[PDB]
């Protein structure tokens, strides 16, 4: 199978600039490479067929070129509708894709604001207690979230999930969930969400004892 | 053939 | 204008069967070679099977060969993908995908150029249950300068989709609604939060209305500050 990689995976840039998103292919594929272009929910849309030819109606800021092994898209202006995901695509044998690169808006540096949740006396009636850490609003989407226990590093217990760039301000928000057993829940005090954010000067800790 | 060949028709 | 949409998705359990159509428009269906094309929840496109126009030829991926069939009705422009012995592997949203439209023979490979829209298709051993609403009460720890923060965890719950509206719609502003993610137990989690004057935390109403249809599941879960 003649795989496929993409470079960089995440792409920050603003209205107006030149991007260049690069494909390998881990065999020669002369140039049977295609570019397609995902909006979230939809489906992919073809822009770039045979390396280097653009499909009808496409603008022509869009640009593709290379031979063999190495292929390259560009984009001489990102315009507003070009924040989206890239695919690349090899068709000398059979059809494989890469791994997609995602083009987000560049914005000011956002700190987070941190809030976290104890878990509700109705949740630990049913046998199991869930702690939330919540951050909101910032930018970048780089962020750590340590969970500490009693002074212990927590791993293996904590699942984050993360929203897309919000449309009006393009920021970030997550949320990190410690999930525990109410045995457990009830043999430990303190619980605390670090955070660690290049929006912030030194990490951020919000703590809770348990029964307070 | 090739799976990478010509599946269309040919007019 | 051309154009497809692929239908026929669902949630089965492993081992089960699922047939999948697509539908075509602005372009003659019996001129041309179709693909099938899934995409994996880590947003990854692998290649499924290909028809040649007269169904004459069909190629299938590796991961699908002796499971999958794929067929097309030339009257009445419609292209079938039947599925058995499903894995969990297989979980995907399901395209339609036409080979690219030239009709010259002067290229010696060809790809894909116009997509259908998806289908959702979900394997999974777990079976439906309602989620477990609990709320996520603003506090001093959840309160920063004048803006508070508030939610509901959903939990639990399986399949998706979950609906979770604040107010019966009355609140929208501020309001984040998490991706779903799935526990080890085969069922998702869920929580929605929205950030308020913390100044109207004694003096307004915040209830979170969740909706699991494919349970016929409908909580509203009152939020008390603590």
């Amino acid at each position: 199978d003649i795989q496929m990689t993409q470079s960089p995976s995440t792409l920050s840039a603003s209205v107006g600039d030149r991007v260049t998103i690069t494909c390998r292919a881990s065999q020669s594929i002369s140039s049977w490479l295609a570019w397609f272009q995902q909006k979230p929910g939809k489906a992919p849309k073809l822009l770039i067929y045979k390396a280097s030819s653009l499909e009808s109606g496409v603008p022509s800021r869009f640009s593709g070129s290379g031979s063999g092994t190495e292929f390259t898209l560009t984009i001489s202006s990102l315009q507003p509708d070009d924040f989206a995901t890239y695919y690349c695509q090899q068709y000398k044998n059979y059809w494989t894709f890469g791994q997609g690169t995602k083009v987000e808006i560049k914005r000011t540096v956002a700190a987070p604001s941190v809030f976290i949740f104890p878990p509700s006396d109705e949740q630990l009636k049913s046998g199991t207690a869930s702690v939330v850490c919540l951050l909101n609003n910032f930018y970048p989407r780089e962020a750590k979230v340590q969970w500490k226990v009693d002074n212990a590093l927590q791993s293996g217990n904590s699942q984050e999930s993360v929203t897309e760039q919000d449309s009006k301000d393009s920021t970030y928000s997550l949320s990190s969930t410690l999930t525990l057993s109410k045995a457990d829940y009830e043999k430990h005090k303190v619980y605390a969400c670090e955070v660690t954010h290049q929006g912030l000067s030194s990490p951020v800790t919000k703590s809770f004892n348990r029964g307070e | 053939p090739d799976p990478n060949a010509n599946p269309n028709v040919d007019p | 204008q051309v154009q497809m949409v692929a239908s026929g998705g669902g949630v089965v359990q492993p081992g089960r069967s699922l047939r999948l159509s697509c539908a075509v428009s602005g372009f003659t269906f019996r001129n041309f070679g179709m693909h099938w094309v899934r995409q994996d929840p880590g947003r990854g496109l692998e290649w499924v099977a290909i028809i040649w126009y007269d169904g004459s030829y069909e190629f299938y991926a590796d991961s699908v060969k002796g499971r999958f069939t794929i067929s097309r009705d030339n009257s009445k422009n419609t292209l079938y993908l039947q599925m058995n012995s499903l894995r969990a592997e297989d979980t995907a949203v399901y395209y339609c995908a036409r080979s690219y439209g030239s009709l010259t023979g002067d290229e010696t490979k060809y790809g894909m150029d116009v997509w259908g829209q998806g289908t959702t298709v979900t394997v999974s051993s777990a079976s439906t249950k309602g989620p477990s609403v609990f709320p996520l009460a603003p506090s001093s720890k959840s309160t920063s300068g004048g803006t508070a923060a508030l939610g509901c965890l959903v939990k639990d719950y399986f399949p998706e989709p979950v609906t979770v509206s604040w107010n019966s719609g009355a609140l929208t502003s501020g309001v984040h609604t998490f991706p779903a993610v799935l526990q080890s137990s085969g069922l998702y989690s869920l929580s929605s939060v929205v950030t308020v004057p913390s100044s109207s935390l004694g003096t307004q109403t915040y209830i979170c209305n969740v909706n699991h249809k494919p349970s016929n599941t409908k909580v509203d879960k009152k939020v008390e500050p603590k």
